[PDB]
DNA sequence: TCTCATAGCCCAGGAGAAGGAGCA
DNA sequence: TGCTCCTTCTCCTTCCTCTCGATGGCTATGAGA
RNA sequence: AUCGAGAGGA
């Protein structure tokens, strides 16, 4: 069936939302809220504190951790609610009844929680401070949170490299504040994630 | 404990979107990040790739380095290893198997 | 097994299907058409049977995953056959569909309304309405009223299934039980009994020719009667596999509305339309090399038989491709010559052999043979059928770990529900005791004692799954581990787990004794441990001798040592001897006392016993 | 996104509308040997991998004996989910089963 | 128990360079505790699993490879046959036949039988101070089960016992 | 997959039902056989009362439904314990077939309750020596015991039944006291349950006779029912060929007429008619077949 | 004679008679001329499904195979140019191989300091004072590269670079990177390489490196190679080296009076003593 | 990491991602510090505070 | 070839030499004890084809 | 005769519901009869 | 210039199916 | 026109331990004396 | 280590 494959190519890899610039003045609103559901285990050694146990065993080890199914980096979780597998509970009860696998004391269950995901897409606007200086790239400081890489050939000839070296704006004064650049691709190369930056491409 | 757990108890990589345990494999850990198991049945070739756009999530390379795309819905189940043997032996007669794996 | 390694997912139900040729060309590892099996006496050739794309072969790496033999499962290749082959596993079934079709109109020689009625019957059987599947024949009275009757039957089946879908008599995935499947198989068997009797075509009066098979090998066609040829003309010998493919492809393309119903015992939810390539072998899969390794001892090599089969398949394939190149030589024109008469026949005879070779690959029985030696190398059918097959040799009957075997000996000094353990079995059978704060001092005692003095500690396993052995370490290397079982949370990824010890056996455990020819559930019972010094055998009480049918002239008892607290509780409660005092057959006991106790009871309770 | 929500609601439908009311639970109120053995083994497996303490340890090195001691006073927080050939399941807690 | 191990180094026309003894090479010195300098063991030596039996030098890896005793029981060396080729010594020594010897104490669990089919298993070797003693002074060698006689119907063991006591007097 | 479901009905593991109760009465064989010796249970009324304490279990179960229902069925099936079951216009179901047998106190089988009341009425001499033991207290004890002696939901009773047929079958293949008729031992048993064969080795039928029929009348019937072959009355067959083309004369010497007349109830004109009807016809057909099979 | 076997058959059996009569119904002619041209049309449909055969002459001989030889010049009829030195040694590495300080310095201590690998090789002492002409100095450089291959061969289990840099006398980087890029299985990944890189050599490339070593020794021994003293030197197996020279086209033969005249070895003890020689063509 | 003990198996969303502005995210920053009051993970807390100092005017 | 015949026992011929079974004509002497050793010269065998048949006649 | 019943199973496309004990051990799951006929579930606190 | 002397490889146990040999 | 009884094939199955072997033949190359 | 063949034990 030739009609299935075109949509399965273009729609499933197509993302959910696009970030607009606030009044064309600030930056994008790439910090977005999304409700998720998952299915995780729970240790008996934190059974007295089961919600914070689930937090410290699946969610607090998910802090600043990238997933492509969420598309970005989580800046914190909110609203942990366990979907109890026992009916007639009405979401106001304390005797939640989680299913136990018949080999281990780590009980798996469903949980809804919100995520605050940072995800950039193709053709977006971000900004960065002065973080490092080099001869052909400057890794920009993304929201004082991440690092941005710049390939050399995307730099026009109007930029003035001086010489350790430094980049000089077309205004001629040394740069300061938050420099604007365009997102082309997202990468995970390094200890944390990075981004592919551009200015004319 | 006896007839399964003490003889040939094994994990298994499954792609849930195809529902098989054999065609999945390990990707070559390239210079960017750690390796990740992937699905050869749910794989997009670089030959055509409906180009008569792919985001940098599912591009991975085999041992010679050909670019495949797909097969991320991966989970590990508990099987005997002789089940993997029987899966590889039933295809010799031309039989597909399909294993429903919840949580879907 | 590990109880510190929980499995999140699970197998819930099993579905079937058939892979086709282009899907294997999409997914599989590498096209392998190289008969080079031994490239200068010590090497795997690339693109051949031992290519590193198929995993790893005797301390080589992988050309697909690039990992070790203990990380790669081995990958599945694919032979591209020259011609499309049958699948023998389905063979006779499609042979029936070889003889039920009208060759001209591409329908079945039975009446079309009759096959429509069978299709509506099987559609009603898809949803558990056998009542409707016998009330369907109630709807009776050119082809205008025949189409009206077809629409009557269709509306009847649709309204019955809509009424079934009104209430919860059938869910969305369908209704299917034992009686449903029995009625379905009766109607499919009657259907195939009816699709072999109609000589003429019931659509246009034609005559399809007579066919006859060799069983797995060939199809022979017979010329029809002159009266039949006369009836065909006024109103209208070896055959190849591609002719069978083209005929059955056009039949399946014209008969989708009924063979969507015949070959599906449920509501086909994903709309899997049946095609001819579901029965056919244009490709063969190639197993991983890991499941095909020759047996090696030092230098001695027993080469696998499936390597011989698949190498003969590749050799025959390249011989057929070379004869295809010779036919490419003849097709310039070469028409004024009978020189291409022989090699073409040398094509066709070889065109037999590959079929035989596929009949020699999967089957080993039904084929031809180079006789007078009678050595059938195992096809994949014969590796699945018996006790020496797979379902009994490796699926059910498994030689286990952490077990023991001995001759036994009497002991009337321990109790009835107890077993005597010799020290030679008390050193080579361990229990995975975890680390917990109540039994921390006993485990430190076992760590100080070690693997040479009962009881003790042998293998301290860290939270990464990494092991630390004590089988050759010194005394002080053991004693320094005493303060090294209370490690805090170093890595938060594995912080919830603790350490483990494969400690020796002691009195607070339970084993499972068994005597190997069993006949009932009381031939295999749990027993509470007592370790005996200066002992060679297992020690038994006499009350067990009724249940195990034991005589002490050289018995052979097995002892499974269980590996979970769940199994400890089940052996201690659900299968202990205390709960097996009576037969489940009639109600008699099988336990008690034996002849010395009996004669002593005769003499002791007598009235001359002061 | 929305089809996942629909499948989620169908899952919660087939969970909820296959449940059994507390008025309908009419099995035996006893506890069979299988049920008691599974409760003991599973609770001891939890305690061996650090379940929270709710009974006195009495210096016993056997976790199965600690599980039987804890069963002796009905302290255990577990519920047996009894399944039926339909799949409609009742829930019998420890507090509403006659142990032995 | 007597066992036999045929250590050969000639399983593969000239190039066999595996030579018995020691080449000019380093090796852990405690092999002569169990061996001799000619690549052979001291005859009549305590052999336990984890000890070399035949050692030989080869220049193909500049290595003296050994042959470790692989059996469960502790053993002793009985006779070391040294076999040469039937033709006129075209190669040097290449085949060593070794006879192991293993002690077997009469143990518990052993199978002893009489001459009437009544086999059995020695369950415990009973102390002589715990034995029943006769008026003449002696204690028996083997106490046997008396209940085996009705079912098996071995009345001839009475006859052999009585005639043997008659011959013993 | 043949086990005890929670409704105490024998099903397969998918719900395919086989029986509605385990043996009809849900009594496990493991705790069975002390439902026949009631005098011993009266002798240990104190011990079985101290064991099965009804005080810590009355707070969870209804007690006064199955007792009344069982007394109604008891009065009805003592009222009509003489008609046959086809003439018995059937009333409502028996006791177990209504209630949960392990919830209501008094939900018992019919034969156990009948033998219980027969024991309680047969021993009127005995209970005068008792301390006050009646039908009621002893009945409540035996009903608590009957509730505690029911089978667990989830026992592998297909496996238990298979092993309890297999294990005494290994005491077999003995040529037993067979000649003083049917196939015996394992060759019978495997013929029954596994193979399901219609070609029985010795198929038989046992017909009861009335009381007015004497032994001579019944043996006259036995000589009436019996199958009679032609060769049973043939002494000599003499074929004399003479080759007029090829021909041959057949002379049959039979036996005396009174012999088979008394033994097989056959006259010589019945012999005439059976030579007339079936013998010469099949003989001629066999001659035609043997002539045709040369070519 | 098949008809005579059938004449014995028709009297002989009833099971083999039926079996071979079924085989004769199976035997009969499976091709006629109209069927021949119809099957020619069906082989044109096989052209339509022509999953093409591999070329089995250049992909299966020149590419990665059992023992990859050095880059051989079959077209060179000169036996000293079957392996030209610009084929074995790349020009990219050859342009920074300078041994003028080796023959310039007279101290053998500093000369063995300037070899990358140090051993008890008798071949180094045999072929250092023997070669006297500076015009063959690049051949001497070839011997240098031979010693450099020893720095790979008996030091291959060093599973990284810097600890393998601890086994050489700090050479220029291009030789070591050319060897580790042409001869090794490059396993990528910077997850561990920032700490410590880990990759090794598959045994097929190890036998390739053995072929390179034996070709370099084939240069410096008048293209007639010794076997048994080389088998003393290589510390490997004899028939292994015989196979490695049968891959490299060297005819490993016994000795005539010419090899007893040249190598100083006795002809009377040359029935088992082997010597590798060369001829013009390439192997099969 | 391949075990299920330290890794969730199924992760999906149910609704469209609503572009919450910096108001609710800043409120989550302040209430997140307050809830954690009521090292790589503390460096995650430090970067989560440098998000606030980033939007302020002096990081 | 005679070493093969005694070391394996497979009678390999063409006419079969007018017998029933085609294997198992060689017995290891087994001189563990002299009773066994003298029993292995009067120990006659009926036929492996009859050991195959389950009929107890 | 595993192959013939497997042929009929594929030509019926049998979704095996996985309730037979021998089937459940060939696949290798916790068997039904006994401590697998039900499930144990955890009673948890709120705080 | 042949004689060795070797490399390199080519007899249960019935039950079903399944279809001919006659019949309304 | 359609529907039965007489011949073939075509199918399938107690537990453990130890030892002892295990392709012929058609052609190249390759010295020895 | 696979297939045969042989032996022995409850
Ligand atoms: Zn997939
Ligand atoms: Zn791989
Ligand atoms: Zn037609």
């Amino acid at each position: 069936n030739e009609n299935r494959e075109t949509a399965r190519f273009i729609k499933k890899h197509k993302k959910q939302v696009t970030n607009p610039i606030d009044e064309k003045n600030g930056t994008s609103n790439c910090i977005v809220r999304v409700p998720i559901a998952l299915y995780v285990s729970l240790a008996p050694m934190y059974l007295e504190n089961p919600l914070q146990g689930v937090m410290k065993q699946h969610l607090n080890p998910l802090v600043m951790k990238y997933n492509n199914k969420v598309g970005g980096v989580v800046l914190g979780y909110e609203g942990l609610k366990i979907l109890d597998a026992d009916p007639l509970s009405k979401e106001d009860t304390s005797e939640k009844l989680i299913k136990i696998t018949p080999d281990t004391p780590f009980g798996f269950t469903w949980c809804h929680v919100n995520l605050y995901v940072w995800q950039p897409q193709v053709g977006d606007v971000l900004e960065g401070y002065i973080f490092i200086q080099s001869a052909s790239h400057i890794g920009l400081l993304i929201h004082d949170a991440f690092n941005a890489s710049i390939k050399k050939n995307n730099i026009p000839v109007d930029w003035t490299f001086v010489h350790l070296g430094h980049w000089v704006d077309s205004n001629g004064e040394p740069i300061d504040g938050k420099l604007r650049f365009t997102v082309r691709n997202v990468h995970t190369t390094g200890r944390v994630v990075s981004v592919d930056g551009t200015l004319i491409s | 404990d006896r007839l399964l757990n003490s003889s040939d108890y094994t994990q298994a990589s499954v792609c849930r979107e195809c529902g098989s345990i054999l065609t999945t494999q390990q990707s070559v850990p390239r210079i960017g990040s750690i390796s990740t198991v992937c699905c050869r049945r749910c794989s997009m070739r670089f030959e055509d790739a409906k180009k008569l756009f792919i985001d940098d999530s599912q591009i991975w390379e085999d041992g010679q380095g050909n670019k495949f795309v797909g097969g991320n819905e991966t989970t590990t189940v508990a099987i005997p290893f002789v089940l993997k043997y029987l899966d590889s032996e039933l295809s010799a007669m031309g039989i597909r198997l399909r294993y429903n794996v919840e949580p879907k | 097994m590990d109880i510190s390694k929980p499995v999140g997912s699970e197998i819930t139900s099993v579905d079937f299907g058939i892979l086709t040729a282009k899907e294997i060309r999409n997914l599989s590892a590498k096209q392998i058409t190289n008969p080079t099996v031994l490239d200068n006496l010590g090497h795997p050739v690339s693109g051949g049977l031992y290519d590193l794309a198929l995993g790893a072969f005797l301390r080589n790496l992988c050309s697909t995953c690039g990992l070790d033999e203990k990380f790669c499962p081995g990958h599945q290749g694919h032979i591209e056959l020259p011609v499309p082959c049958y699948n023998p596993l389905f063979f006779n079934q499609l042979y029936i569909y070889l003889r039920a079709s009208c060759l001209f109109c591409h329908h079945f020689r039975l009446k079309s309304v009759e096959v429509h009625r069978y299709a509506c019957k099987l559609r009603l059987l898809q949803y558990g309405l056998i009542d409707e599947s016998y009330k369907l024949d109630e709807i009776t009275l050119s082809s205008t009223l025949l189409n009206e009757l077809k629409s009557k039957r269709s509306e009847y089946v649709d309204m019955a299934i809509a009424k079934a879908l009104s209430d919860g008599r059938t869910t969305e995935r369908g209704s299917f039980t034992a009686t449903v499947n029995d009625e379905r198989k009766k109607l499919v068997h009657e259907f195939h009994k009816k699709l072999l009797s109609r000589g003429k075509c019931d659509n246009c009066g034609m005559f399809s020719p007579k066919f006859r098979k060799d069983g797995f090998t060939k199809i022979f066609e017979t010329a029809l009667n002159e009266k039949q040829i006369t009836n065909n003309r006024v109103k209208g010998t070896y055959i190849l596999s591609t002719e069978v493919k083209n005929i059955l492809d056009t039949v399946f393309r014209k008969e989708q509305c009924v063979l969507q119903y015949v070959f599906h015992s449920r509501p086909n939810l994903s709309r899997k339309l049946v095609k001819a390539d579901s029965f056919f072998m244009d490709v063969l899969v190639v197993p991983p090399t890991r499941f095909r390794l020759p047996s090696k001892l030092g230098e001695e090599v027993h080469e696998n038989s499936q390597n011989q089969l698949l190498s003969k398949v590749l050799t025959t394939s390249l011989l057929i491709r070379d004869l295809n190149d010779d036919l490419s030589k003849l097709q310039k024109d070469k028409v004024s010559l009978e020189d291409r008469r022989v090699i073409f026949s040398r094509l066709m005879n070889a065109f037999v052999t590959i079929q035989n070779d596929v009949n020699a690959f999967i089957d080993s029985t039904k084929a031809q043979g180079r006789t007078s030696g009678k050595v059938p190398i195992p096809g994949v059918k014969q590796a699945l059928e018996k006790k020496e097959g797979l379902f009994r040799k490796h699926m059910m009957g498994k030689r286990v770990n952490y077990a023991a075997r001995s001759v036994i000996s009497p002991d009337p000094n321990i109790e009835t529900n107890e077993i005597g353990v010799p020290p030679v079995f008390a050193v080579k059978l361990t229990y995975p005791e975890p680390v917990t704060a109540y039994n921390i001092a006993e485990l430190r005692q076992a760590v100080i004692n070690g693997p040479d003095k009962w009881p003790g500690a042998t293998q301290i396993q860290n939270e990464d799954g990494s092991l630390v052995s004590l089988i050759g370490m010194s005394v002080e290397q053991r004693k320094a581990l005493a303060n090294q079982l209370l490690t805090p949370s170093s890595n938060v990824s594995t912080h919830t787990l603790n350490k483990k010890v494969y400690r020796h056996i002691k009195n607070r455990d339970v084993v499972l004794m068994n005597r190997q020819p069993t006949l009932h559930k009381a031939s295999m019972m749990g027993h509470k441990v007592r370790v005996l010094p200066n002992e060679k055998t297992l020690r038994l009480h006499y009350a067990n001798t009724g249940a195990y049918n034991a005589d002490f002239d050289g018995d052979e008892m097995n002892m499974h040592f269980p590996q979970n607290e769940n199994a400890r509780a089940e052996a201690l409660n659900l299968a202990n001897t205390d709960s097996q005092y009576l037969t489940p057959t009639s109600g008699s006991p099988v336990r008690g006392l034996i002849q010395d106790h009996i004669s002593a009871g005769v003499w002791l309770t007598s009235k001359d016993s002061f | 996104p929305e089809d996942f929500q629909q499948h989620e609601q169908i899952r919660r439908k087939t969970l909820k509308e296959k449940a059994i009311p507390k008025d309908q639970r009419a099995t035996t109120p006893y506890m069979t040997k299988y049920e008691r053995a599974r409760i003991l083994g599973t609770r001891a497996l939890q305690i061996s991998m650090n379940a929270p303490v709710f009974v006195d340890l009495e210096g016993e090195t056997d976790p199965l004996r600690i599980a039987m001691k804890e069963l002796a006073e009905k302290k255990i927080p577990l519920v047996i989910r009894r399944y039926l050939p339909d799949g409609s399941f009742e829930d019998w807690s420890v507090e509403e089963l006659i142990v032995d | 128990m007597y066992k036999t191990e045929k250590v050969d180094l000639a399983l593969n026309g000239d190039p066999i360079t595996q030579h018995f003894g020691f080449g000019n090479d380093e090796w852990p010195k405690e092999w002569l505790e169990k061996l001799d300098e000619d690549g052979l063991p001291y005859i009549g030596t305590y052999v336990e699993e984890g000890d070399p039996i035949c050692a030989y030098f080869d220049d193909t890896l500049n290595k003296t490879k050994i042959k470790t005793y692989h059996s469960s029981e502790p053993a002793y060396i009985e006779e070391v046959n040294l076999i040469g080729d039937e033709s006129n010594k075209f190669q040097e020594l290449q085949t060593v036949s070794i006879k192991y010897r293993i002690r077997r104490t009469p143990q518990i669990g052993d199978k002893f039988s009489s001459r009437h089919g009544q086999k059995g298993v020695c369950s415990r070797k009973w102390p002589t101070i715990d034995m029943p003693f006769s008026e003449t002074g002696i204690q028996p060698d083997i106490i046997i089960n008396p209940h085996a006689f009705p079912s098996r119907m071995t009345i001839g063991m009475f006859v052999e016992s009585l005639a043997g006591k008659a011959g013993a007097l | 997959g043949v086990h005890v479901s929670y409704d105490n009905s024998i099903r397969d593991a998918d719900g395919t039902l086989v029986q509605f109760m385990y043996g009809g009465d849900a009594i496990d064989i493991t705790k069975e056989s002390h439902m026949t010796q009631f005098e011993f249970c009266l002798d240990n009324y104190y011990a079985l009362l101290k064991k099965y304490n009804p005080s810590a279990l009355i707070e969870h179960l209804d007690v006064e439904s199955a007792l009344k229902y069982s007394k109604k069925t008891l009065k009805y099936r003592k009222k009509h314990s003489k008609e046959p079951h086809y003439k018995q216009s059937v009333k409502y179901d028996p006791v177990l077939a209504k209630y949960n047998p392990a919830k209501y106190l008094g939900s018992v089988s019919e034969n156990f309750q009948d033998k219980l009341e027969s024991f309680l009425d047969k021993n009127s001499k005995l209970f005068k020596s008792s301390d006050g033991v009646n039908e009621k207290k002893f009945r409540a004890l035996m009903q608590l015991k009957y509730m505690r002696s029911l089978i667990n939901p989830g026992e592998a009773v297909g496996i238990i039944a298979s092993q309890s047929v297999g294990e005494p079958s290994t005491q077999m293949t003995l040529n037993t006291f067979h000649f003083a008729n049917v196939t015996l031992g394992i060759p019978r048993l495997r013929e029954i349950v596994m193979t399901a064969s219609a070609a029985i080795k010795t198929p038989q039928m046992t017909l009861p006779i009335w009381n007015d029929v004497s032994d001579e009348q019944a043996d006259t019937f036995c000589k009436s029912i019996s199958k009679v072959l032609l060769s049973e009355v043939i002494d000599k067959v003499i074929v004399t060929e003479t080759t007029a083309a090829r021909s041959y004369v057949i002379h049959m010497r039979f036996f005396d007429n009174n012999e088979y007349s008394e033994e097989y109830d056959v006259s010589k004109e019945e012999l005439q008619n059976v030579i007339s009807n079936q013998f010469i016809h099949l003989l001629e057909a066999a001659i035609v077949k043997e002539i045709k099979k040369q070519k | 004679r098949p008809s005579a076997l059938r004449n014995a058959l028709g009297e002989a059996f009833g099971t083999k008679k039926a079996k071979k009569a079924i085989a004769d119904l199976e035997r009969n002619r499976i091709d006629s001329d109209k069927l021949t041209d119809s099957a020619i049309d069906i082989v044109d449909s096989v052209r339509t499904a022509s999953k093409d055969l591999p070329t089995r002459a250049q992909l299966d001989e020149i590419t990665s195979n059992d023992r990859p030889t050095p880059l051989a010049n079959i077209d060179a009829t000169d036996v000293e140019q079957i392996y030209p030195i610009e084929s074995i040694i790349p020009k990219k590495e050859l342009q920074f191989i300078r041994v003028s300080s080796i023959l310039k310095e007279a101290d053998k201590e500093k000369k063995l300091e300037l070899f990358p690998y140090q051993n008890n090789s008798k071949y180094v002492a045999k072929k250092l004072d023997s070669l006297t002409q500076p015009s063959q100095m690049t051949k001497l450089q070839l011997l240098y590269y031979l010693s450099l291959l020893l720095g790979v061969y008996e030091n291959r289990r060093v599973n990284n670079k810097t600890k393998l840099l601890e086994r050489l006398n700090s050479p220029p980087e291009i030789l070591v990177d050319g060897i580790l890029s042409r001869f090794t299985v490059i396993k990528p990944g910077q997850f561990g390489r920032s700490k410590d890189r880990s990759y090794f050599i598959d045994p097929q490339n190890e036998d390739k490196i053995l072929c390179y070593i034996l070709a370099i020794i084939m240069h410096l021994d008048n293209f007639i190679v010794e076997i048994t003293p080389l088998a003393h030197e290589l510390n490997l197996k004899p028939s292994k080296v015989v196979s490695l020279f049968r891959v490299l086209g060297a005819i490993v033969k016994g000795a005539t009076v010419a090899q007893a005249e040249a190598f100083g070895i006795p002809k009377s003890t040359a029935a088992s003593y082997k010597i590798a020689t060369m001829k013009v063509p390439f192997k099969l | 990491t391949a075990t299920t003990l330290n890794t969730p198996v199924v992760i999906h969303a149910t609704q469209l991602p609503q572009h919450v502005s910096t108001d609710e995210v800043l409120q989550f920053l302040e209430s997140f510090i307050d809830e954690k009051e009521n090292t790589n993970l503390s460096s995650s807390i430090s970067q989560l505070k440098r998000i606030q100092r980033d939007f302020k005017g002096l990081p | 070839k005679m070493q093969y015949f005694l070391s394996t026992g497979n009678l390999v011929s063409q006419s079969g030499l007018d017998l029933q079974q085609v294997s198992g004509y060689t017995v290891v002497a087994e001189k563990i004890n002299f009773y066994r050793f003298i029993s292995h010269f009067r120990m006659v065998h009926r036929g492996s084809f009859f050991a195959q048949l389950k009929t107890t006649t | 005769t595993t192959c013939q019943f497997l042929t009929k199973a594929v030509l019926d496309n049998e979704r095996e519901q996985l309730d037979s004990p021998s089937a459940r051990i060939v696949v290798g799951k916790l068997n039904n009869v006994g401590t697998g006929s039900f499930d144990v579930l955890a009673k948890v606190p709120n705080a």
